[PDB]
């Protein structure tokens, strides 16, 4: 068989991702949250979709069509920029910080799991920047945080913290050690 | 109850008369069934569009369920009760008569097509729209004094024919 | 020679071949659907 | 309001101006096969199976001629969707030729 | 000139293969065939099949070059592309998890219309009525269909609505000439702007749908004939008759959902249109109504059914071997009488149509020469022998009818 240039490059990059010995601040990724806990994290995170551009436009025209002719609490949503998440973390305004494992330059998000372990922020490296993108009206998100919450979802969030602490942080205490990628 | 009414299969209709004995059994199956009093066109169009008859095949096979194509089949199976044709079956179904218990178990159940009927682009979204329309047009009372929800069958069978 | 002008459809070829083919294909996809149902119940 | 306007109006122009428009030929008028036929048309028992022995589409009638005493006794003709479907296929898949009979 | 290449000129640029048409349009085969159905484009037969190819004797279908070359610039093709874009941009919304934006994509969706496609196909109104022959045959079939996962209920309800509009108009302006009840269904003939259309209606029984037939080809034919019928019916109503579209009474549609329902407001020439005037017919339960009440109302009679219950009546139409009531006021008929009164036009006597007796046969409204063979050429011997065999195969079948008539008449 004969493949294209770019196909050969991404296949070569795939086998290069495995066969090299890798520094332990990377490969701290790919030791990621399993299927049940990931689905359960999103069962909470899907309840806080940031109000999409169409929804925001129609509502704020509803404000105009009503209020100009003839009280609300602050609404809660997931928080999704890297400047803003690393702002929220270190201010301790973060209760659950979700980090993508696949980022275009890897160097972007390498400090973040260990800065979360430093601040005492209960983090989870979840699989897919696309999968984080879906819950946030963006193609990709790299990071998603949950600062404040409705009280109906509060107990579920606190348990999501404790499940992620037990499932992720306790199973992967060896991941701060051990250079990954020694696969023969 | 669903064996007696022969409604084990989903998307499947049947005719019954409602009396003081029938109504208590109706409250049990109310989360599984959607009921209502049909009109003359709902009945007549339903029988001339859908209809099964369980009888013998060529020579040996018994379980053939074919179609209400003929009226001479109606003669051979009913006949002497006064029923000769498919329209006469419609008569004894629309108007409560003597031969209703005879012909009700003759058209055993109906085979209604499901709503939307697909998993894809347009069909998922149309199923989403209808699925949220379900809980609005139907409620589960769950109490012992559950009021029996009757819906328009003229509108519903306009969707299912 | 006193001939009447008219239009003529030629017989669409492979009509019987494809007819029997579609007859078989429909039945095959039915059976494959049934096999899918059973194997999904083993999950 | 969908499709609720006249589009022809005062329309005199014919489309059979270029000799390449082959008009789709209205199907042959039905000749003596009614629910109540003169029973000489009713087929002999040998030819009932001989007709079923012949391959489809090389066959004179798409049906068995049948006698019925009553109009109520007329069955729903099962092979009716097949006939319109085959005509539809005959319109866009069968080659149209200008012939001189 | 330089020596021209052989197989690139005459029949090679006059015709193109299916594959070459599909490739040139850069359109899927399905969508190529969809446009071909809408535009009324068909394969054509060249005088040389191999000169139409690039030399090859091969199983090939040839389209007209200028026909496909004319299809390329067309709004319908562009709208098919727009449907493809919409398809992925919807599954983008659905596949992500956002429902509101997907629901909004439905709202911001226009669709292709088959309006301008008929102007270029049937430029004159009498030409459209020459096509309505085949158009009304699909549509009346699709009315008598159970809705499946192939074909939605909205499709069948809209088709039945057009069917009822057609039946209402033909019964309104009184345009029937011939009827013919067969095994297949019931044929009608109608002088619609004086050009005699023909169309078939099946019997109102459940129809067994085969899995063999392709309900994607038939849906596009329905889609073209449907719009064609909408424009025909607007033209008919707004010319000589009524407002379009007419309303329908809700509690009438609850009773019959046929032809006595669907009331129509406005703001003869033939003997058939003058028949049954000042006659009131009581149609019984036993007969099919919707196939019969159309004919009574078309000619000039009046209908009272057994079905409507679930006076002036002069005839009753009953199909039972034993009839119960037998009053002196009414005349008792098996429907064959109506099916003969329309065909003749002269009001046939009801003495051969009593309930309990066998009906009339119901006809449709539709040596030296062997020695002088020698001096003919082969191009005349072949043809003459073919014409002899064609007359022989007719006359022997006529002899078969005569022999069978004699063998039956003895019994």
């Amino acid at each position: 068989v004969k493949w294209p240039e770019y196909v050969r490059v991404q296949r070569q990059k795939k086998i290069l991702s495995i066969r090299l010995k890798v520094p332990p601040t990377i490969a701290q990724f790919q030791y990621t949250l399993d299927r049940n806990t990931a689905a359960e994290t999103f069962k909470l995170f899907n309840k806080y979709r940031p109000e999409t551009a169409a929804e925001k436009k129609e509502r704020l025209t509803k404000e105009a069509a009503a209020v100009a002719e003839g009280a609300s609490p602050k609404p809660y949503a997931v928080k999704y920029g890297l400047n803003h998440v690393v702002a929220l973390i270190e201010n301790k305004k973060a209760k659950l910080v979700l980090i993508a494992n696949d980022v275009d330059p890897i160097e972007l998000v390498v400090f973040l799991p260990a800065l979360c372990k430093k601040m005492g922020v209960p983090y989870a490296i979840v699989k897919g920047k696309a999968r984080l993108g879906t819950l946030v009206n963006q193609k990709t998100s790299a990071v998603a945080a949950l600062t404040e919450v409705r009280a109906e979802d509060e107990a579920a969030l606190a348990k999501l913290v404790s499940t992620i602490d037990a499932n992720f942080a306790d199973k992967y205490d060896e991941v701060k050690k051990h250079w990954g990628g020694g696969i023969l | 109850i669903l064996s007696l009414l022969r409604l084990v299969e989903t998307n499947t209709g049947v005719f019954v008369k409602l009396t003081k004995n029938v109504y208590p059994l109706l409250k049990v199956i109310a989360p599984y069934v959607v009921i209502g009093k049909p009109s003359l066109s709902s009945i007549r169009s339903l029988i001339q569009k859908r209809g099964r008859i369980i009888y013998k095949g060529e020579n040996e096979a018994e379980p053939h369920e074919i179609v209400l194509n003929d009226n001479n089949i109606v003669e051979e199976q009913l006949g002497d009760h006064g029923i000769i044709c498919v329209e006469d079956i419609i008569h004894e179904i629309a108007t409560m008569g003597e031969s209703f218990s005879v012909c009700n178990f003759f058209l055993q159940p109906f085979k209604l097509n499901r709503e939307v009927s697909g998993f894809g682009s347009l069909n998922r979204l149309r199923k989403i729209k209808q699925r949220e329309a379900e809980s609005r047009t139907r409620q589960f009372s769950n109490a012992a004094t559950a009021p029996v929800i009757e819906v328009d069958i003229d509108s519903l069978l306009a969707k299912l024919n | 020679l006193n001939s009447n002008p008219e239009i003529l459809l030629r017989k669409r070829r492979n009509a019987d071949r494809t007819r029997i083919e579609r007859q078989e294909l429909a039945k095959k996809k039915r059976e494959e659907q049934i096999k899918k149902k059973r194997s999904n119940k083993n999950k | 309001e969908n499709y609720q306007y006249d589009l022809w109006g005062d329309s005199t122009e014919t489309n059979d101006h270029v000799m390449h428009l082959r008009a789709p030929k209205l199907p042959p008028p039905t000749n003596e096969e009614s629910y109540n036929p003169p029973e000489e048309y009713l087929l002999s028992p040998e030819e009932k199976e001989a007709w079923e022995n012949t391959e489809y589409s090389e066959r004179e009638r798409n049906f068995i001629p049948q006698k019925y005493s009553a109009l109520r006794k007329v069955p729903g003709y099962g092979e009716s969707i097949r006939e319109r479907f085959e005509r539809s296929l005959d319109l866009y898949l069968a080659p149209r030729v200008r012939k001189n009979k | 000139m330089r020596i021209k290449k052989k197989n690139t000129r005459g029949n090679a640029r006059n015709f193109i293969t299916r594959s070459q048409a599909v490739r040139k349009l850069q359109v899927s085969l399905a969508d190529f065939r969809r446009l071909c159905i809408f535009k009324g484009i068909y394969p054509r037969e060249p005088r040389n099949k191999k000169k139409a190819n690039k030399g090859s004797t091969a199983p090939t279908t040839f389209y007209y070059a200028k026909d496909i070359q004319y299809l390329m610039h067309e709004p319908v093709l562009a709208k098919f592309r727009e449907h493809k874009t919409f398809a992925r941009k919807l599954t983008r919304a659905l596949g992500r998890g956002e429902v509101s934006s997907a629901k909004r994509l439905e709202e911001n969706r226009d669709s292709y219309t088959l309006d301008h496609i008929i102007k270029e196909r049937y430029p004159s109104f009498p030409d459209a009525i020459r096509d309505i022959d085949d158009a009304l045959n699909m549509l009346f079939l699709f009315s008598n269909l159970p809705s499946t996962n192939q074909v939605s209920s909205k499709i069948i309800n809209d088709a039945q609505k057009i069917c009822n509009q057609w039946l209402a108009y033909v019964a309104k302006e009184r345009l029937v000439r011939k009827v013919f009840v067969s095994i297949k269904g019931v044929y009608y003939q109608a002088n619609i702007k004086g050009e005699e259309v023909r169309w078939l209606v099946p019997f109102k029984f459940p129809e067994n749908i085969p899995s063999d037939v392709d309900f994607r080809i038939m849906l596009t034919f329905l889609e073209f004939y449907s719009t064609l019928l909408h424009f025909v019916l607007y033209k008919l109503y707004t010319d000589s008759g009524l407002i379009y579209p007419p309303k329908l009474d809700l509690k009438k549609d609850k009773i019959i959902s046929g032809l006595s329902s669907y009331i129509l407001e406005s703001r003869y020439d033939s003997p058939v249109a003058s028949l049954f005037s000042a006659f009131v017919f009581y149609v019984s339960r036993e007969v099919p109504i919707d196939i019969l009440e159309f004919l009574i109302l078309s000619c000039g009679g009046n209908v009272i059914s057994e079905a409507a219950m679930d006076s002036k009546v002069t005839h009753q139409i009953v199909d039972r071997p034993v009839l119960k009531n037998k009053v002196a006021g009414r005349t008792y008929i098996q429907p064959q009488w109506i099916f003969d009164c329309i065909n003749k036009g002269e009001l046939v006597p009801a003495n051969k149509y009593l309930p309990g007796e066998a009906l009339p046969p119901h006809l449709s409204p539709w040596e030296e020469k062997k020695l002088k063979m020698i001096m003919m050429s082969n191009k005349q011997k072949k043809l003459y022998k073919k014409m002899k065999y064609s007359n022989a195969k007719k006359e022997e079948q006529a002899e078969n009818l005569k022999k069978k008539k004699k063998q039956i008449a003895k019994q």
